[PDB]
């Protein structure tokens, strides 16, 4: 069938962008059946993304999300209590199901002025490996971990599906801007940023900055909570639940 | 070295007794909005001579944000004839502003904290914009301001 049709398919595998997707086509790899016969032609990320292809296309019930949240938040608390981990995405907005678990991590000792500290994220990552929560890795980054995890099923018990997990390590002074952005709703973040500009401020993934009289973004403003951000723009605080595609 | 301020070129809003000229007199003797309820106020000070700005001190009086631009007498002086030396900086949170707490914060702005592009150049005018939108009660402006040239 159509080449783009073949391509559009391959992209659905985690780790297979359009570039890598076209190279698989030329080499004759159009289908999943083909991909599973050609793992050597994929990098690890992709090799594993294909391994769990079926499990990653399913939705995640909120009950499972919760169980997952607990495992994560516990180990992280027991490791170092100064840690701060907030599961975000649709889950934070009270969606009955998620597509994947998006964790954001931070620590007082790690600011944007301080030294890069991958071991703050890896310490959390390797522990989740011990307790057998993270089954596989897709990409062990310095600031973001991408990988696979599974809820425990003690035996004779039909195993849970495997789920996509993201863990972003973020500077403390940029944390609640990250949570805002990664909880958001595409439309809510768009609407809030627009009102930011109305009130003369500029919000982004990292920071909220005032806009000078000539329109030059100023210094990042102190943010110790999502409320702070709302306050700067003097906008009523919307609970995550009300960050729908219905605006008021 | 303290730069010496000559006089006041302009001022968008100033109180009768807390006028813009007090930004010349040493002490605190303030510059304040004619009307609180205003959201921003502005001044233009002329310098005694074209010199290079190395460092800026800002003495706050109720303002939520402060920005400092620079310019020259030559080439006229309008809105965006001015360059941003110090970008809008925070002196007072929304909560504090809403409750007139800690109006008197003071800050130093060393070379690194200036927009290097503009600070390399030298000027003889300085635009100063004070903002305070989180209250329509409290007086707001500046206690003092000190510009410095390299040693």
């Amino acid at each position: 069938d159509d080449t783009s049709s073949s391509i559009n398919f391959l992209t659905r595998v985690t780790g297979i962008g359009p570039s890598a997707a076209r190279k698989l086509v030329d080499e004759g790899i159009k289908t999943l059946e083909d991909l599973r016969k050609n793992e050597d032609k994929l990098n690890h990320h992709q090799r594993i993304g294909l391994k769990y292809f079926e499990d990653f296309e399913k939705r995640i019930p909120r009950e499972e999300m919760l169980q997952m949240q607990d495992i994560v938040l516990n180990e992280v608390k027991k490791l170092d209590p100064e840690y701060i981990a907030t599961v975000c995405g649709s889950f934070r907005r009270g969606a009955e199901s998620s597509g994947d678990m998006d964790v954001l991590l931070t620590h007082p000792n790690f600011t944007s002025e301080s030294s890069k500290q991958p071991k703050l994220l890896h310490r959390v990552v390797e522990q989740l490996q011990k307790v057998r929560f993270i089954t596989d890795t897709l990409s062990k980054g310095e600031t973001k971990f991408m990988g696979v995890c599974q809820l425990p099923s003690e035996n004779d018990e039909n195993e849970y599906p495997h789920r996509r997990i993201d863990i972003r390590l973020i500077p403390k002074d940029q944390y609640y801007c990250g949570v805002l952005y990664f909880t958001g709703s595409d439309i809510f973040n768009k609407n809030m940023r627009a009102h930011a500009l109305e009130k003369g401020f500029t919000i982004n993934e990292y920071t909220i900055r005032p806009l000078g009289v000539t329109g030059v973004a100023g210094e990042p403003l102190p943010v110790d909570s999502e409320q702070d951000i709302f306050d700067y723009i003097q906008w009523r605080y919307r609970e995550p639940k009300d960050r729908s595609e219905h605006h008021h | 070295p303290e730069i010496r301020l000559r006089h006041v070129v302009s001022c968008s809003s100033q109180d009768s007794t807390h006028c813009a000229e007090n930004l010349l007199k040493a002490d605190t003797r303030k510059w304040r909005a004619a009307k609180a309820g205003e959201k921003t106020i502005s001044v233009v000070l002329q310098l005694e001579k074209e010199e290079q700005i190395h460092s800026v001190d800002i003495g706050n009086d109720g303002s939520a944000f402060v920005e400092v631009l620079v310019g020259s007498s030559a080439g006229g002086a309008g809105e965006q004839d001015y360059e941003v030396l110090l970008v809008t900086s925070s002196f007072m949170s929304p909560s504090e502003s809403r409750s007139g707490s800690n109006p008197n914060r003071v800050r130093m702005f060393g070379p690194d904290k200036l927009v290097r592009a503009a600070a390399e150049k030298r000027w003889d005018r300085v635009k100063i914009v004070c903002s305070q939108p989180y209250s329509k009660d409290s007086p707001f402006g500046l206690s003092f301001v000190r510009f410095h040239s390299p040693p």
